[PDB]
């Protein structure tokens, strides 16, 4: 539809305000950039003061020399040339690990994927809900367990492990050389590297961005946290997953602050 | 500063250190660089070796002794390479981690370095002052002596939130005692405390609307208590390894901003962890990472057991002439932890080489009041326990206002004279 000039035309149509429905007959004349995006409906070329003219090059061409050159093709004395002459992130979170979250009721502990299905969850329109006991959560109840997780997570990060390249030794460590690449095992060249390294942190801290991220939840693109042969599997609708999201969007948008506390940091 | 950890640049941070404790050592024992060689090698003669004290592993135990200790060398020493240590020889010693030592001994066979005898590290100077600031502080003083009040967070127990004994402190201390000036540490809002981390979080009626995060739950559950400390009482806040108000989480730590915690510009400032000021005359050193209680030290000799561990670990502070020299940093496997940001281990260092007059470092230990090599080390304790009952705090009188030789008349501090440092239960 979109290298189609009726598609494009019933799609204006709508977003100026005429009804198209399907089953309709568009009207539409090319004006003078591709063949699709000139398209305009009849009536809008009508009024003169618009000044959208026709295009006489497309026209010229398709509407006269393709339907004459295959009327006259096998005509004794027809010439082409005579005619013419007289027209013219799913990447990036690879690695990460999920938002465990805990019920201030039942204690359970469950992962969370946003505004999607869950056999411990049901996204509500009045927040969140565990199902387990059908509890709503408060604001506080869930971000301060974020940020508890995001600063054990900071926590193991300036833990500062090390990890040695070479695959035959591996040793993991926290001892620092005054040397940091080199390895501390005797003649080792495997060069030292953190274990928990920046760039994952800040693929973690984006990942739970997305986890809030209100249009990446309208859009469904978010990473599953459930693999097809987990025994904990949960489909909710992409009309519903809308609707939540937009009846949850202040709480999304709180979730998204209490995170850019360390993102803008980061 | 971002939250970004270079291996290369804490490298160059640590072979700093021994750089320039090697020069200390050098000019405070008058030595030539010709008498400091390399340790890690056969050498038929002795040396002068400086370095820091790694274990012959790096995967090793988690209690240390001393036939399992290495030295490691700066990079233009020994090259980097580490050598372990023969403590046979010596009978008193005080080692562990992170610390600087210097080693008189010889390399006899390649693999290890005997310890003939131990330099022990100066103490660094303290700080002066002439005698027209004195008399100034004197003015300031009115004849009158100094009160500092000194506490400690948390200030709430494992399973409430009832601030009642905040409230009282205060009471008391906008009443009574007067002080010039109040000191409390983070972390306020711990993140490690139970009922946070499982989310056991009830509404609060005494909140018109309630809050969305911790730091409305600060502004709305703190702020107002806050606010009733005296104007005449200049309070300073310093955060923690734990506060989770505060968008940094590594030692060290930059201060908290005042103005997103909405107090009042009267009397609270936002000093960093750790810092170091002055209250009139006294040279203030403060710290927020409990030292006392991760410090773990490999003794041999009788003497050095038989002293107390406080004043141990006090004097090894003060020779390691930075507030937590333990390297690598604490873990609590993970929870929490020291959270060491190595690449600055330098903001941690004594500023400009002048030990303090007072030293506070929070302990989850016992509360004391020590005074070592005349330097005032406090431990206020907890102000409430995990049970939620009571703590402690420190309060400093000391008296209002020695003479070093010099054309430019300067006097050495003397508070362990003239302060006297009682801890008095929440």
């Amino acid at each position: 539809g979109k290298n189609m000039p009726a598609v494009q035309v019933a799609l204006r149509m709508r977003k100026a305000g005429r009804v198209v429905k399907a089953g309709s007959v568009i009207t539409f004349v090319i004006t003078k950039l591709s063949v699709a995006e000139r398209a305009h409906a009849l009536n809008e070329v009508m009024i003169k003061s618009n000044n959208l003219i026709p295009d006489p090059q497309y026209y010229l061409e398709k509407q006269i020399f393709a339907p004459v050159e295959r009327l006259l093709e096998r005509i004794d004395s027809f010439n082409v040339v005579r005619l013419s002459e007289a027209l013219g992130d799913v990447e990036r979170f690879k690695d990460t690990v999920t938002l465990e979250l805990s019920c201030p009721s039942c204690d359970k502990r469950f992962p969370f994927g946003g505004i999607v299905s869950s056999n411990y969850y049901r996204v509500s329109y009045n927040g969140l809900q565990c199902k387990h006991c059908e509890q709503l959560f408060t604001p506080l109840q869930l971000t301060s367990q974020i940020e508890h997780s995001i600063r054990a997570h900071i926590s193991l990060y300036y833990a500062g492990w090390l990890q040695c390249d070479d695959s035959t030794c591996g040793i993991v460590t926290r001892q620092v050389s005054v040397f940091g690449k080199r390895c501390l095992n005797d003649g080792c060249t495997g060069v030292m590297r953190y274990k928990y390294s920046d760039k994952q942190l800040y693929n973690q801290l984006l990942y739970f961005d997305s986890l809030f991220d209100c249009e990446k939840n309208k859009k469904q693109e978010l990473k599953p946290i459930y693999l097809p042969d987990d025994l904990d599997y949960p489909q909710l609708t992409e009309s519903s997953i809308k609707a939540l999201t937009e009846q949850n969007r202040e709480l999304m948008e709180t979730g998204r602050s209490v995170v850019q506390k360390y993102l803008n940091d980061c | 500063r971002t939250m970004r950890q270079n291996l290369q640049e804490a490298s160059d941070v640590l072979d700093d250190q021994i750089e320039s404790f090697t020069k200390i050592i050098q000019n405070h024992y008058k030595l030539s660089p010709n008498d400091f060689a390399d340790p890690t090698i056969q050498s038929q003669s002795e040396i002068y070796a400086v370095g820091r004290i790694v274990p012959d592993s790096p995967t090793y135990d988690k209690f240390l002794n001393p036939e399992s200790l290495s030295l490691e060398t700066s990079r233009m020493g020994g090259v980097g390479r580490r050598v372990r240590l023969d403590l046979s020889q010596v009978n008193e010693l005080s080692f562990f981690l992170g610390q600087i030592v210097a080693f008189k001994g010889k390399n006899a066979n390649g693999d290890y370095f005997t310890v003939n005898s131990i330099l022990p590290l100066p103490y660094p100077n303290s700080p002066v002052s002439t005698s027209q600031e004195l008399q100034e502080f004197q003015a300031n003083l009115e004849g009158s002596s100094l009160k500092v009040i000194v506490t400690c967070g948390p200030y709430f127990a494992n399973d409430n939130f009832s601030l009642e004994l905040l409230q009282e402190f205060i009471d008391s201390i906008n009443n009574e005692v007067k002080p010039h000036v109040l000191i409390m540490f983070g972390p306020f809002i711990d993140i490690t405390h139970p009922l946070i981390a499982s989310g056991k979080l009830p509404n609060f009626p005494q909140f018109k609307t309630q809050p969305k995060t911790l730091d409305e739950l600060f502004l709305k559950l703190f702020t107002p208590i806050l606010k009733t400390i005296s104007p005449h009482i200049q309070t300073v806040l310093i955060p923690s390894t734990k506060d989770a108000i505060s968008n940094h989480a590594a030692y060290p730590q930059a201060s908290l901003i005042r103005k997103a915690l909405q107090l009042p510009k009267r009397n609270f400032k936002c000093m960093a962890n750790p810092s170091s000021f002055q209250i009139n005359e006294i040279y203030f050193g403060c710290s927020n990472v409990d030292t006392f209680k991760d410090l773990k030290e490999v003794i041999k000799g009788g003497t050095t057991s038989s002293r107390y561990r406080l004043d141990r670990v006090s004097e090894h502070i003060l020779q390691q002439r930075r507030y937590y020299p333990i390297f690598p940093g604490s873990i609590r496997t993970h929870i929490s932890g020291a959270d060491l940001d190595v690449s600055y281990l330098g903001l941690t260092e004594f500023v400009g080489g002048f030990s303090p007059d007072i030293m506070i470092i929070p302990s989850e230990l016992q509360h004391f009041a020590r005074v070592v090599q005349n330097v005032v080390v406090i431990n206020p304790g907890r102000f409430i326990r995990a049970t939620g009952n009571r703590g402690s705090y420190a309060q400093i009188t000391v008296q209002c206002p020695t003479l070093v030789e010099g054309e430019e008349p300067v006097y050495l501090h003397n508070v362990w004279k003239r302060a006297r440092v009682d801890l008095i239960a929440s």
